[PDB]
RNA sequence: CGGCCCCCUGGACGAAGACUGACGCUCAGGUGCGAAAGCGUGGGGAGCAAACAGGAUUAGAUACCCUGGUAGUCCACGCCGUAAACGAUGUCGACUUGGAGGUUGUGCCCUUGAGGCGUGGCUUCCGGAGCUAACGCGUUAAGUCGACCGCCUGGGGAGUAC
C-alpha cells in the first residue's frame, strides 16, 4: 500500500523501492523480496525491476 | 692439477665423435643405427656443428657404398 | 652518424635519471662546457668534471629531489637544420620560470634571465619541461 | 576529508548518467552506470566512474570513488605554472600557463565542468577522441607532476631541489 | 643492538637455489652462480637488515595491531611462532582477498563463527535432522580454522609483515591504498620493487626463514613490552 | 615401420617402442601430399616453442608450495 | 638459402700488434639484381598437375572429394623484379637494470655440469624504467633520442582509370 501511492501520484520513484528494502530490515524481519510492476516510469513497455536482501526461502 | 684440456668426462658429458672424415665407417656408426639412418640431434643433445659437417660426410660416404643408404639393403 | 651532439648529450642526462644511474660520460665540446657551468649553478645538473690530456672528455651527476627521478624531459630546440635565434624582446617564459631556457649570446651561454638583463638576443639552445 | 585540498562540502557535479545490458543468459541488468567529477575550484585529482542496482546508488557511488584517497593540488584558483600536456586514453588536452583576465570559452557542458576542476585559465582545444569520460581528465592527468611557485627565487628553486637531492 | 648481524649471517649462509631462473631488477643482491644454483650475496645485506628492524622498533611504541601475511608450507610454523600472543594477529590458514578492505564483512563473518561455536558446544542448532546440523559443524570447522589466530582482532592493523610477496601481491597493493608501511622479506624473483624497507633473502631452505621472521618477530614484541613499561609511567604522572 | 631392430628374445609382437630410436620420423610420416623444399624452416621448428612449457614447469613447482596447494 | 662434391666469389664473427685521422649520415633519380610461377629458342622430361574428361558430392573436376590426363614443373641464356619485402617493425648511429637457454670465437675451472665465472658473437626465454586502444614490446623496442629518406590522410567503385 505505502508503495503503491507514490506511482499513483505520479511521484519520481528514483529510490522508492530501494528504501522500502532498507526500511522494512532497519525495523525488524530476517529479509524481504520487493519487486515492482505497472510500466515503471511511464515506459510504453511492460518493464519490472526487483530487489532482495537477507534470506528468503522460495 | 690445471691446464688438463680434456683428459675425459671434461667439456660436455657426451663427446663430438669425428667431425669432416668418412673413410673410417665405426667412427660414423656412432650416430646411424643398425637400421641404418642418422639420428636427430634433439635426440641425443648433440652440439651443431659436429652434427652439420657429418651429415656432409655421411653422404659422401653413402654414394660409394662404404655403409648402406637405405633401410632395403638391411 | 654522429649527427647532433647535444641532442646525444641530453639524452645521456634523460636517460641516466631514468636508469638511476649516479654518474654520466661522454665526449667533451666547448659547448658542452658552458652550458655545464650555467647547469651547475642553477642546479639542473649537481656538478661536473673535465678530462682527457690527449682528447676532452666530460662527466656529469644527474639532478634528483627526493631519490627517484624529478625532471620529465630535457630537449634540444634549435637543432641541424631548424636552427632557431631569438631576439632581446623575444626570449621565451619556461614554465613561468620555475624552468630554464639555456641560451648563447654573442656574449656566451647563459640563462634567458641573463641574456634578457644584458639586451642581447641568439641561439636559445636547450630546454627542460 | 583527510588528504583531500580545503573544498569545504563536496561538489556534486554529474556529467552524465546510463544504463547498460547483456540481457544475454537470464534477463536484462537491472543496474546503471554514473560519470561525476569533484573538484574544488583551487584544484583536485577527484574523478569517478561507477555503477549499482539503481540510479541513486550509481550516482553516489561515483561520488564516493572521486573523494576518498586523493591528494590535494595547490594551484592558485585559475593560474597554473606548470601543467602536463594531458594525455589520457587517446583523449588529449594541451595546457599553458595564462592569464585568468581573458576567461574561458568551451562548448556543450564542458564551461561548467573546467571551473569546478580549477584548472579552466590554462586550457587550450583538445584533439582526439571526444569521449566525455577521457576529455575531462585535464585536473588529474595534467597535474600528475606541478607546482605554480609565487616566490621570487622560482629559478633558483629548482637548485633549491638539487642540493637536497645531494 | 648487534644481535640482527647474527641471525642474518647464521640464516643467510643457505644461499638459496630457485633453479638458475630469478629477476634482473634483484641483480645487485645476487652474487653470480656457482654451476647453475643460485648464490645470494650476504655482504650485501648486512646494511639492509639494520635499516629494517630499526624502523619496526619506532612502530613497536605506536601500535595496537600486527599483521602477519604471505603464509607457505615452509613459512607456517614461523608465522605462528612470531605472534606469540593476541595482540598481534596472524593468518596461517591462508589470507584472503579484501581480508584488511573489506574489514566490515570479516567483523560479521567473526560475529557468526563465536556465535555458532557457543551454540554447538551448548547444543542448541543440534535440533531437526542430524544433516542440518552436521553441515553446520562443518561450516563452523572451516570458520574456526579460516579465523583462529585473527578472530579476535578489534580493528585495522598498523604495519605489515610480509615473509613473502609471490602470491601475496594484492595484500600489499590495498595496504599501500589503506596508506600502511609495508616490511619485506623478498625471494630472488620477487623485486625490491616498490615497497619501503627490504631484506633480501631466498625462498627455498626452511632453517633460515625460520630465523629470518624470528629476529623481525622478536624486534618488534620486545620493543613494545619496553615502550609498554615507559606509557605507564607517563600516564601516572598526569593525576598526581 | 615395425623396425628392423630385433627385440629382444624373438615373438609375434613386436616391441615397436623398444625398437624404434629415430625411425618412421621425418621419413614414411608424410604420407601422400605435395612435397615442399624450403617449408620445413618455418612450419617444423618449433623448439624455441617447447623450451617455453620445459621452464614454465620448472618454475611452477616452487609456485604451487609458495600458494600453498602443496 | 638444403643430395654430395668441385670451379669462381661475397659478407660476417673473434683477437693482438700497427696504420690513416671526419675520409661522416641519409637519400628523388638511378644502374645492378627474382621466392614461385609467366615466358622465347635450343637441350631434356620418371612422377605429379591448371585445363579437360569422368566419377563422387549439394547443380559447377571450374565451391566440396577422388581418379585419369595436357601445357607445366627442369636446365643454359634472355624480359618488365610481384606479394603476407617481417618479431605485418626504413636506415644508419648515440643512449637505457639484466639474468638464463640454444650455440660459437676465446681467458680461467675435478674444462666432471651443451654449465660457472672473464669477454665478444648471433639466436632465444624471461621481465623492469618507459610506451600502447588492445594484444604486445622492452637492450634484436613497440623506450630515450639523433639526423635524413620512403609513405599515408573516410569507405565502395580503384591497385583500375588517367
Amino acid at each position: 500500500d505505502s508503495i503503491t501511492s507514490q506511482l499513483e501520484r505520479r511521484v519520481m520513484f528514483r529510490r522508492a523501492m530501494k528504501r522500502a528494502v532498507q526500511n522494512a530490515m532497519r525495523l525488524g524481519a530476517k529479509g524481504i523480496k520487493v519487486e515492482v510492476s505497472g510500466r515503471l516510469g511511464g515506459a510504453e513497455i511492460a518493464r519490472t525491476e526487483w530487489y532482495r536482501e537477507g534470506r528468503v526461502p522460495l | 692439477a690445471r691446464y688438463f684440456r680434456r683428459r675425459k668426462f671434461c667439456r660436455f658429458t657426451a663427446e663430438g665423435v669425428q667431425e669432416i672424415d668418412y673413410k673410417d665407417i665405426a667412427t660414423l656408426k656412432n650416430y646411424i643405427t643398425e637400421s641404418g639412418k642418422i639420428v636427430p640431434s634433439r635426440i641425443t643433445g648433440t652440439r651443431a656443428k659436429y652434427q652439420r659437417q657429418l651429415a656432409r660426410a655421411i653422404k659422401r660416404a653413402r654414394y660409394l657404398s662404404l655403409l648402406p643408404y637405405t633401410d632395403r639393403h638391411q | 652518424s654522429m649527427q647532433d651532439p647535444i641532442a646525444d648529450m641530453l639524452t645521456r642526462i634523460r636517460n641516466g635519471q631514468a636508469a638511476n644511474k649516479a654518474a654520466v660520460t661522454m665526449p667533451s665540446s666547448k659547448l658542452k662546457v658552458a652550458i655545464a657551468n650555467v647547469l651547475k649553478e642553477e642546479g639542473f645538473i649537481e656538478d661536473f668534471k673535465v678530462e682527457g690530456d690527449t682528447k676532452p672528455e666530460l662527466e656529469l651527476t644527474l639532478k634528483y629531489f627526493q631519490g627517484k627521478a624529478v625532471v620529465e624531459s630535457i630537449q634540444r630546440v634549435s637543432r641541424p637544420g631548424l636552427r632557431i635565434y631569438k631576439r632581446k624582446d623575444e626570449l621565451p617564459k619556461v614554465m613561468a620560470g620555475l624552468g630554464i631556457a639555456v641560451v648563447s649570446t654573442s656574449k656566451g651561454v647563459m640563462t634567458d634571465r641573463a641574456a634578457r638583463q644584458a639586451g642581447l638576443g641568439g641561439e636559445i639552445i636547450c630546454y627542460v619541461a | 576529508a583527510h588528504i583531500e585540498k580545503q573544498a569545504g562540502e563536496l561538489q556534486e557535479k554529474l556529467i552524465a548518467v546510463n544504463r547498460v545490458s547483456k540481457t544475454v543468459k537470464g534477463g536484462r541488468i537491472f543496474s546503471f552506470t554514473a560519470l561525476t567529477v569533484v573538484g574544488d575550484g583551487n584544484g583536485r585529482v577527484g574523478f569517478g566512474y561507477g555503477k549499482a542496482r539503481e540510479v541513486p546508488a550509481a550516482i553516489q557511488k561515483a561520488m564516493e570513488k572521486a573523494r576518498r584517497n586523493m591528494i590535494n593540488v595547490a594551484l592558485n584558483n585559475g593560474t597554473l605554472q606548470h601543467p602536463v600536456k594531458g594525455v589520457h586514453t587517446g583523449s588529449r588536452v594541451f595546457m599553458q600557463p595564462a592569464s585568468e583576465g581573458t576567461g574561458i570559452i568551451a562548448g556543450g557542458a564542458m564551461r561548467a565542468v573546467l571551473e569546478v576542476a580549477g584548472v579552466h585559465n590554462v586550457l587550450a582545444k583538445a584533439y582526439g577522441s571526444t569521449n566525455p569520460i577521457n576529455v575531462v581528465r585535464a585536473t588529474i592527468d595534467g597535474l600528475e607532476n606541478m607546482n605554480s611557485p609565487e616566490m621570487v627565487a622560482a629559478k633558483r628553486g629548482k637548485s633549491v631541489e638539487e642540493i637536497l637531492g645531494k | 643492538a648487534t644481535v640482527s648481524m647474527r641471525d642474518m649471517l647464521k640464516a643467510g649462509v643457505h644461499f638459496g637455489h630457485q633453479t638458475r631462473y630469478w629477476n634482473p631488477k634483484m641483480k645487485p643482491f645476487i652474487f653470480g652462480a656457482r654451476n647453475k644454483v643460485h648464490i645470494i650475496n650476504l655482504e650485501k645485506t648486512v646494511p639492509m637488515f639494520n635499516e629494517a628492524l630499526a624502523e619496526l622498533n619506532k612502530i613497536a611504541s605506536r601500535k595496537g595491531k600486527i599483521l602477519f601475511v604471505g603464509t607457505k608450507r615452509a613459512a607456517s610454523e614461523a608465522v605462528k611462532d612470531a605472534a606469540l600472543s593476541c595482540d598481534q594477529f596472524f593468518v596461517n590458514h591462508r589470507w584472503l582477498g579484501g581480508m584488511l578492505t573489506n574489514w566490515k564483512t570479516v567483523r560479521q563473518s567473526i560475529k557468526r563463527l563465536k556465535d555458532l561455536e557457543t551454540q554447538s558446544q551448548d547444543g542448541t542448532f543440534d535440533k531437526l535432522t542430524k544433516k542440518e546440523a552436521l553441515m553446520r559443524t562443518r561450516e563452523l570447522e572451516k570458520l574456526e580454522n579460516s579465523l583462529g589466530g585473527i578472530k579476535d582482532m578489534g580493528g585495522l592493523p598498523d604495519a605489515l609483515f610480509v615473509i613473502d610477496a609471490d602470491h601475496e601481491h594484492i595484500a600489499i597493493k590495498e595496504a599501500n591504498n589503506l596508506g600502511i608501511p609495508v616490511f619485506a622479506i623478498v625471494d630472488t624473483n620477487s623485486d625490491p620493487d616498490g615497497v619501503d624497507f627490504v631484506i633480501p633473502g631466498n625462498d627455498d631452505a626452511i632453517r633460515a626463514v625460520t630465523l629470518y621472521l624470528g629476529a623481525v618477530a622478536a624486534t618488534v614484541r620486545e620493543g613494545r613490552s619496553q615502550d609498554l613499561a615507559s606509557q605507564a609511567e607517563e600516564s601516572f604522572v598526569e593525576a598526581e | 615401420p615395425v623396425i628392423k631392430v630385433r627385440e629382444n628374445e624373438p615373438f609375434d609382437v613386436a616391441l615397436r617402442r623398444f625398437k624404434r630410436s629415430c625411425e618412421k620420423a621425418g621419413v614414411l610420416a608424410e604420407v601422400r601430399r605435395r612435397e615442399f623444399y624450403e617449408k620445413p624452416t618455418t612450419e617444423r621448428k618449433r623448439a624455441k616453442a617447447s623450451a617455453v612449457k620445459r621452464h614454465a614447469k620448472k618454475l611452477a613447482r616452487e609456485n604451487a608450495r609458495r600458494t600453498r596447494l602443496y
